[PDB]
């Protein structure tokens, strides 16, 4: 019969996938130590004090 | 005391004052004490005062 010529519409609609919320970077000790070059193995030696006994 | 009223003997308890004490000493002597040879506080000690003192 008729013939119409349509385009094919594309929408965006707030229909999003569900994804995480992130809440434990802000919660653990981040970076109390930085200078990983300039020490072996990239490794830094954190000194724990003394204590002693009367 | 108590005696009965109308007693025919007329005798009475004499009570005592007996005070009483404890002593208090002074009996310890608490201590802390570090040994640091001249290598070990020239060399292994850098503030002395929060790594020895402190302590």
């Amino acid at each position: 019969a008729h013939i119409f010529v349509k385009p094919e519409l594309v929408a965006e609609i707030g229909v999003k996938q569900l994804q995480r919320e992130i809440v434990l970077p802000g919660l653990v000790w981040t970076n109390p130590l930085t200078d990983f070059g300039g020490s072996k193995n990239d490794t830094i030696t954190v000194r724990v004090p003394a204590i002693t006994t009367a | 005391n108590r005696r009965d009223l109308r007693d025919p003997d007329r005798t009475v308890i004499a009570s005592e004052l007996v005070e009483h004490s404890f002593g208090v000493t002074l009996d310890k002597h608490v201590y802390a004490a570090l040994k640091f040879t001249d290598e070990q506080r020239t060399l292994d000690i850098r503030d002395y005062t929060k790594q020895v003192l402190m302590p």
